[PDB]
């Protein structure tokens, strides 16, 4: 049986097709990026509001890290 | 004192004179006696010496 | 009236049903704690941080639960057009567990904050005034549906 549906390869298969630990570093960075991004409402905001929330969080983290030391 | 309360529902408004009058006019009573079965029992009166 | 009550009963009010769900009692405490740590991160003296925490929480709660009348979306003809969100909780039934918990929170918050600005009469008086005048009075059982000018 055959139809007119074009399929989309899985990301694992795409990495298999395209072929050290630089990949591991990249994937841990992207894991952290997604984990931070999806749990805060950035998809539901505009650009200016998202930028201001970003700088707000960055300032909080920087101040907290400075105080901790 | 605040933690002791019981959880009541806000009190309602009392009825109005026009409402009372309409409710009273809606009520219908029964007759003093029951005239339904008088005729099939009234042979007792007719057979009394 | 009759139609009004039937409309108010015909649907669960999605504007005021989320309170009795899984984790609101805890989110109140969580946001209090977060505000405390934020004001600590500012860096000023503890009394200023605690009075700022108390004012911020109380004013936010008042502006959200007590200022706006109606629903943010269509519910019925009007139904709840002249009621704030605090007057809609548990379909107008006073002193339910949720209301008790929301009443207790400001008092305990003041009790915890008390032992840091006790030495200053100005801050103590202002904190007590704001607390008892904004966080306990509108939530009372005699202020329900009390409209003034
Ligand atoms: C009106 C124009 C005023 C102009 C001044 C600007 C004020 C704008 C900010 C306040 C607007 C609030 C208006 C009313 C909002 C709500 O009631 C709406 C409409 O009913 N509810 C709904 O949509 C239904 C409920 C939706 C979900 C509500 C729960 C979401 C999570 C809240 C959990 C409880 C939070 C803790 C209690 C409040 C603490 C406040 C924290 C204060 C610090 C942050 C804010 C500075």
């Amino acid at each position: 049986h055959k139809s007119s549906m074009v399929y989309i390869p899985t990301t694992k298969e795409a990495k298999r097709r395209n072929g050290g630990i630089l990949n591991t570093i990249e994937e841990v960075v992207e894991k952290l990026y997604w984990t931070y991004y999806i749990h805060l409402p950035f998809y539901l905001m505009a650009s200016f509001d998202s930028f201001f929330l970003h700088v707000f969080f960055l300032t909080i983290f920087s101040l907290s890290f400075f105080g901790i030391l | 004192i605040l933690l002791t309360r019981k959880s009541y529902k806000p009190p309602k408004r009392p009825l109005t004179e026009q409402e009372i009058d309409e409710l009273c006019d809606e009520w219908v009573p029964e007759p003093l006696v029951d005239p339904s079965a008088t005729d099939e029992q009234s042979w007792r009166v007719a057979k009394t010496p | 009236t009759f139609e009004d009550e039937n409309d108010q009963q015909m649907l669960p009010n999605m504007n005021a049903t989320w309170v009795d769900q899984r984790g609101a009692w805890l989110i109140h405490i969580v946001v209090i704690v977060l505000l405390r740590l934020f004001y600590s991160l500012f860096g000023s003296t503890p009394k200023w941080t605690w009075t700022l925490t108390n004012m911020t929480y109380i004013i936010g709660f008042y502006i959200m639960f007590h200022l706006v009348k109606g629903t943010p979306f269509d519910f019925n003809g009007g139904a709840y057009d002249n009621l704030t969100m605090w007057e809609q909780i548990n379909d107008e039934t006073l002193y339910t567990p949720t209301r008790k918990f929301l009443l207790i929170v400001p008092i305990v918050l003041f009790l915890i904050s008390n032992q840091y600005y006790r030495n200053d009469m100005t801050l103590f008086l202002s904190n007590l005034a704001v607390t008892v005048l904004i966080g306990v009075v509108p939530k009372l059982g005699i202020t329900h549906r009390l409209r003034i000018s």
